[PDB]
């Protein structure tokens, strides 16, 4: 499996907030409002965004060159300061 | 001094005050036996710390203090070797000897800090014998108005984990203990694991009180996340590759002579909470290797 | 006879002879029970039956009780048994559970014989709990000049693996007891795992002493084999999926002190009955045949 992203999008965060982790729309996309009553006792959830481990990733091709998984860390290292990390 | 007074100074300071580890006191008994010397050359000096330190070794073999000891001789004397006065050199070192001291007191707020916002609301966690930074974590989460539930282990063959559980109960969190063997079956129920640690190896794995491998072996099995929460001070130099690898001055404290401590490796660990950070346990190689100036 | 007599003959037959397990014993106070019962009539027979086992597993609380009531009532009763007279058929079931209880009594030399040849030459072996059938087996391997090494676990919270030990000792093979919790740092010398068994289940899984799960996981963990001993009369009808779905009457004992586990197919190897030696697929329709 290869990910081909460039460098403004790596973040200084962790996977612990979730809640607002993913990003909720209308459930008019799923189910039209011409449905009737039945609209009334059933819930319906559209979710966007989803979550991956990083065990199931191979490579990274970025604008530099390909690296492993295990090497994003430093690369934040020396993008920024461990002060800055929470606005 | 003498070791007769290094070995009182040592028992009446871990009795006087019982929230406190075995590195603390014995960093103190150091910079003790430091003020108290009268020599007029360096290695001198460092060889009477050399001495001071093996023997401080023999009383209680855990792996913090061995670790502890190296630190302090080797951050102590970052720039000793100026002025040709011996008394300027030893008022520098001293000076350094307390401003370690200083900072080393202020890890476990900070573990704490970043620890308690990983734990849901309504949620079951497990864990396995006593640890005080582990009791810090879950006073800042219970100030936080969240609600949770909390799994115990008897611990044999000293039955700490009742000690946690009765501490636990003054809190008034709802906490329940388990049997030994039962791990398994109540693993099912369990959301996430926290335990604690007893020195962090250079691979990644740690070295805990006995039964955390089946633990986390378990754990394993049913895709459930394993944290640790650890200490700067408790890194030491070593790269076991089985359980006969653990150095026998550990296992026996002083099969059928019960190992007190045994090593968990680095494929069955999530995360690492130390003061330094939250580490993957990739980072650990890294971060030891700067940390050992 | 009555309730207070059924239970002071199955104490009494308990405590004569500590080497016997509860099924023989539900098995002779029920023929009992036959002998003594008195009427013209197939159906009061039947509930009088009916309402002795149910009162017998009353008082016990083991997988092996009902299932062997089940089995002997299914067993004597599959003849003729038309005839016209009360008399001779009363004979003829008795006569046939005479012969099922000849019959079950002859079973763990089998299984002896069967298993005593899977051990090596100089094997590391890991056991837990009391049972007295691996016992049997080990007794006929070391009939046959071999030499291996036991680890035991103290097995809580009624330490019979010191209980154990005390036994193999006068088999002077090497013994070792480790704790409860050592499991895991001992697994890497052993060899391979035996253990006995409680009762067995329709899909191959098996429902023994708490903590047998944890040592098959970290035995597949690191790729040893696992070997089951049982017998033909604790086959039960039952298909767990979860440790939750077995039954509450089972689990605690006339905090939580839960006293059996169950274990999945997937993490046994082989299993060592009296019918022979069958992998866990084909437990699943031998347990059709056997009740007809």
């Amino acid at each position: 499996l290869i990910v081909c992203a460039p460098m403004f999008k790596l973040s200084p965060q962790f996977p612990n907030e979730e809640d607002s982790f993913h990003k909720f729309v209308a459930p008019e996309e799923v189910l039209p409002f011409t449905e009737g009553d039945i609209l009334e006792k059933v819930s319906v959830h559209c979710p966007v965004f989803d979550y991956v481990p990083p065990e199931l990733i191979t490579l990274f091709i970025s604008n530099i060159g390909g690296n492993a998984p295990s090497y994003i860390y430093r690369l934040m290292s020396e993008l920024y300061h461990p002060d800055d990390h929470v606005l | 001094m003498d070791d007769k007074e290094l070995i009182e100074y040592f028992k009446s300071q871990m009795k006087e005050d019982p929230d406190m580890a075995s590195a603390v006191a014995a960093i103190r008994t150091l910079l003790e036996f430091l003020k108290r010397d009268k020599g007029e050359t360096i290695q001198g000096l460092r060889a009477n710390l050399t001495s001071a330190i093996e023997t401080l070794c023999g009383v209680d073999s855990s792996v913090a203090v061995s670790s502890g000891g190296e630190l302090f001789l080797r951050f102590i004397s970052l720039a000793s070797l100026e002025y040709s006065d011996y008394s300027k050199c030893k008022k520098i070192m001293i000076e350094r000897g307390e401003l370690f001291l200083r900072r080393i007191s202020l890890s476990r707020n900070k573990i704490a800090d970043l620890c308690h916002t990983f734990i849901k609301d309504g949620a079951t966690i497990l864990t396995h014998a006593y640890s005080r930074v582990v009791l810090r974590v879950l006073e800042a989460a219970v100030a936080a108005k969240k609600r949770f539930s909390v799994y115990v282990t008897e611990s044999q063959p000293d039955l700490s984990g009742k000690k946690m559980a009765k501490a636990l109960c003054h809190l008034n969190v709802p906490v329940t203990v388990v049997l030994d063997a039962a791990v398994g079956y109540i693993m099912e129920k369990a959301d996430l694991v926290i335990v604690g640690a007893e020195g962090v190896v250079e691979n990644g794995g740690i070295i805990n009180k006995i039964g955390t491998n089946q633990m986390a072996v378990c754990a394993k099995a049913q895709n459930k996340p394993f944290y640790v929460v650890a200490e700067s001070f408790k890194f030491v130099r070593l790269f076991p590759l089985n359980q006969q690898d653990v150095p026998d001055k550990f296992k026996y404290k002083a099969k059928e002579e019960h190992p007190w401590v045994d090593y968990t490796a680095p494929s069955l660990i999530t995360l690492l909470f130390t003061d330094l950070g939250v580490l993957t346990p990739s980072a650990v190689s890294d971060e030891l290797i700067k940390l050992y100036l």
